[PDB]
RNA sequence: GUGGCCUAUCGAUCCUUUAGUCCCUCGGAAUUUGAGGCUAGAGGUGCCAGAAAAGUUACCACAGGGAUAACUGGCUUGUGG
RNA sequence: UUUACUUAUUCAAUGAAGCGGAGCUGGAAUUCAUUUUCCACGUUCUAGCAUUCAAGGUCCCAUUCGGGGCUGAUCCGGGUU
RNA sequence: GUGAUUUCUGCCCAGUGCUCUGAAUGUCAAAGUGAAGAAAUUCAACCAAGCGCGGGUAAACGGCGGGAGUACUCUCUUAAGGUAGCCAAAUGCCUCGUCAUCUAAUUAGUGACGCGCAUGAAUGGAUUAACGAGAUUCCCACUGUCCCUAUCUAC
RNA sequence: CUUGUGACGGCCCGUGAAAAUCCACAGGAAGGAAUAGUUUUCAUGCCAGGUCGUACUGAUAACCGCAGCAGGUCUCCAAGG
RNA sequence: GAUGGGGAAGCUCCGUUUCAAAGGCCUGAUUUUAUGCAGGCCACCAUCGAAAGGGAAUCCGGUUAAGAUUCCGGAACCUGG
RNA sequence: UGGUGAACUAUGCCUGAAUAGGGUGAAGCCAGAGGAAACUCUGGUGGAGGCUCGUAGCGGUUCUGACGUGCAAAUCGAUCGUCGAAUUUGGGUAUAGGGGCGAAAGACUAAUCGAACCAUCUAGUAGCUGGUUCCUGCCGAAGUUUCCCUCAGGAUAGCAG
RNA sequence: UUGACCUCAAAUCAGGUAGGAGUACCCGCUGAACUUAAGCAUAUCAAUAAGCGGAGGAAAAGAAACCAACCGGGAUUGC
């Protein structure tokens, strides 16, 4: 569902162009923050050894 | 002043006369009548309009045809003299 | 509830544009022969003033390549474009302002307008008074050519789309305040009814969804959902985001 | 000895479901599923003899009521004087 | 899931005029034998003008008052694009 | 949506909305698939969008606390605790708030003060020349409004 | 003074109708004279011009307001101090 | 606001140049002659919509109980032929 | 349910029409003076503005005046707002009832608007109010029980013929 | 070149036909609500009123893809 979407109105989008549109939304923080998260549980394990 | 003061604007008809029916019930800027529905090709009469109907039937008119029709019948539509 | 006065401008019965001062349909020259394989030229007879309209036209005359007569068509006047000036439409027609080649026979870097989106609708992007396209880059291989549109956006569209070189005239005009209710009477007078505007918030709840209250404030989000019927969207659209960024 | 020492401690029709009879019916005739019946329980209506149910109106409307409030008057005089 | 094809279906334009393929004629082209290709294939100092099935060339007619065919204006497919 | 100019528009995305090109089995229709059955049928797997999970957004709707110590600080709490300004203001219950001024006397007016029941920043905050058949206070002139009434004309 | 008009000037993010109709120009089709024509955008001369409306008020009495209602209802002309 | 068309069970709705084979124009040629056949030209594409918009052409004097730029006398003008 | 209205009024369009006399004195321009130059000053000219005083016009602030079985189902008098434009207005035209139009009062849509008017369904329903038409004779009450979205009503028992 | 066929047109071509009225009864389409349920939404009113199309002296239906389960009946319509 998600690639018809992507292929229907974002096909003509330059890599640059889509950068910022996702900044703008506000995509791109999300994914930082679930790869932190992911980061955050490896880090407690070590802590707890 | 929506009373006296403005019936005093009332100058321009609406309606003016029909052709069926000379009715002055014929609407200028629709161009229809309101009575006889001219220029439809049928005549305005609902069931509703009951009275109406009785206004504006058959009967009410001088029948120039069809007053002779139970006659000619009777006699049984003969011909010659 | 009542049905409300943005569900009521469809209709179009007192919310039609007002066309009679108008000088006809601003289109390209259509695309027949000789504009695609050669070129043609036409003179500017004169440079007028539209109603409603904030850029200046030109009346341009051709003639007719198969019958005896002259064609005059309308075009939307770019910035330096002279009266008794000779346009050149055409595939062959050399770069200047105002001549009107197909965009896969310009360069990098060019400022074209009044450009068609396919080939053959004559004239559909850029044609207010000081807007612009700019050619982004070409294609030639699956013949496209990339352009930047006067909203930012980018679009990809064929090489064989013509449109005029050089910017609309009259630009720089929404840079002059109105100062007065009068002068926006004037302005919206040759377009559409559609001045002054009440604020729905100041109505009745009858007519308006933010009408009513004790105190004037609209209740709900203002921002209204891309699904909603109408009635509904009276509001912001379907917006990202809202407020002034810094 | 047919529940709690006695006086309180609880629930119709329709629908579903269980137990019993393994009995009756599916109407052209049979077999087997399925369904419908009979007898006795359960699922619940606490507004508890048992409707399926949020507001506002100072823009308001109708039928009525002195069976009914907001004046005076009347009885009373706590309170007040 | 990606990707052809066009005749169904859909959009647009035009008084449905120049579509597609091939061929001339020039230029580049390197040919490794003879041409592989690719671009072109009448118009750009100037607010004039451009029409009478077109002049010319050529062949007929029955010359006369003129008339007709081909070429000028390359062929082929009738898919308007 | 706010409502000229000037000067600014603080903090909060937890809620309600709105919005993502994120990630992907939790919810999960019809059609389709598989199994059982003699079939009606039953049971499962699979399962689009939207919900659910993860971000953004306040010139979107809105919101902007307590207890101690000594303006300050500490502690609790929350999404964040009212910033700049302004005020008994058309917004202050108490209230005829307190002080000054205006008067012989003022629940009125003005200027200050601020733990402000319940001020506050495009719910826009503060200021503001000119303008107003807008609301309010004082002064000069003026007068039958009044002390306190009298007289005349027309109908 | 009222009114018509001319040449100008100011204003606009306002630059302030359309068609019937009439004329001219470009073009050179065709028709054309000499014992004769060619021209009726020059002058004079001949014939016809159908249909419907046409009176009056237009307002403190002819219109609309139940009416001979101090109300309402578009416009032109405008003497002396 | 018809037509060509397309919706609508339908009364009817859309649309006004649209996916239409949408017509008439002048010269004449023929002088059994009527108007076909010689020709050639042109593609708007119904119609309605202003007694204040556009628009061929009339003035003076006299005259009635009541009509007049309309009648009478005089003097003009335009259109069609 | 099916029809009729934009002759009032709301708004847009098309085509027409109407609007004394004053006050202030914007750009542009001319002359003189000063300055080293930038440019400043003085005197004129000019006639701008959703400027202003004020007629016709458009409107309707106050007297809470007159009247209030009126001249009038909204008028009269004085006092007023505005008066060159977002002005006023004629005619033509468009929008029709859960619809229109609204510089927004739930205003206006033919004296009708928080959903016009007309006819029909329709003799709509009412546990509620009012009325209910001759005489004489005999007998003669109840406002209590139980149940009900029951409390201005019913059923049932009682009282009565 | 000529003559057919198919399909599609044009004629003030030759001859015809349709529309509208009436509508009590008839054949269809479309289609409510008031009301009742002592409230009300399914239901009821009602497969009704209003609206639309189409006939006749009647219309419609009609000679079984019927009823039955009996010793079987025998088009339709009406009481
Ligand atoms: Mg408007
Ligand atoms: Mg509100
Ligand atoms: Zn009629």
């Amino acid at each position: 569902g998600k690639l018809k979407k992507i292929q229907k109105k974002y096909a003509d989008q330059d890599e640059t162009e889509r950068l910022l549109r996702l900044e703008a939304l506000g995509t791109l923080k999300g994914i930082e923050k679930q790869q932190q998260r992911k980061k955050e549980e490896i880090m407690k394990r070590e802590v707890r050894e | 002043g929506k009373g006296t003061p403005s019936f005093g604007k009332r100058h321009n008809k609406s309606h003016t006369l029909c052709n069926r029916c000379g009715r002055r019930s014929f609407h200028v800027q629709k161009k229809t009548c309101s009575s006889c529905g001219y220029p439809a090709a049928k005549t305005r009469s609902y069931n509703w309009g009951a009275k109406a109907k009785r206004r504006h039937t058959t009967g009410t008119g001088r029948m120039r045809y069809l007053k002779h029709v139970s006659r000619r019948f009777k006699n049984g539509f003969q011909t010659g003299s | 509830g009542r049905v409300i006065r943005n569900q009521r401008k469809g209709a179009g019965s007192i919310f039609t544009s007002h066309t009679r001062l108008r000088q006809g349909a601003a289109k390209l020259r259509t695309l027949d022969y000789a504009e695609r394989h050669g070129y043609i030229r036409g003179i500017v007879k004169q440079i007028v003033h539209d109603s409603g309209r904030g850029a200046p036209l030109a009346k341009v005359v051709f003639r007719d390549p198969y019958k005896y007569r002259l064609r005059e068509e309308i075009f939307i006047a770019n910035e330096g474009v002279h009266t008794g000036q000779f346009i050149y439409a055409g595939k062959k027609a050399s770069l200047n302002v105002g001549n009107v080649l197909p965009l896969g026979s310009v360069p990098e870097g060019t400022i074209v307008s009044n450009v068609e989106e396919k080939p053959g609708d004559r004239g559909a992007l850029a044609r207010a008074s000081g807007n612009y396209v700019i050619i982004i880059g070409h294609n030639p291989d699956e013949n496209k050519t990339r352009v930047r549109l006067p909203s930012g956006a980018k679009k990809v569209i064929s090489s064989d789309a013509r449109g005029v070189i050089g910017v609309i005239a009259g630009g720089g005009r929404v840079d002059k305040p109105l100062l007065k209710a009068g002068r926006a009477f004037h302005k919206y007078r040759l377009k559409r009814n559609s001045w002054p505007k009440t604020r729905g918030v100041a109505m009745n709840p009858v007519d308006h969804p933010h009408g009513g209250g004790n105190h004037q404030h609209i209740g709900k989000a203002s921002t209204i959902s891309r699904g909603a019927v109408s009635g509904q969207k009276a509001g912001l659209i379907a917006a990202r985001r809202t407020g002034l960024l810094r």
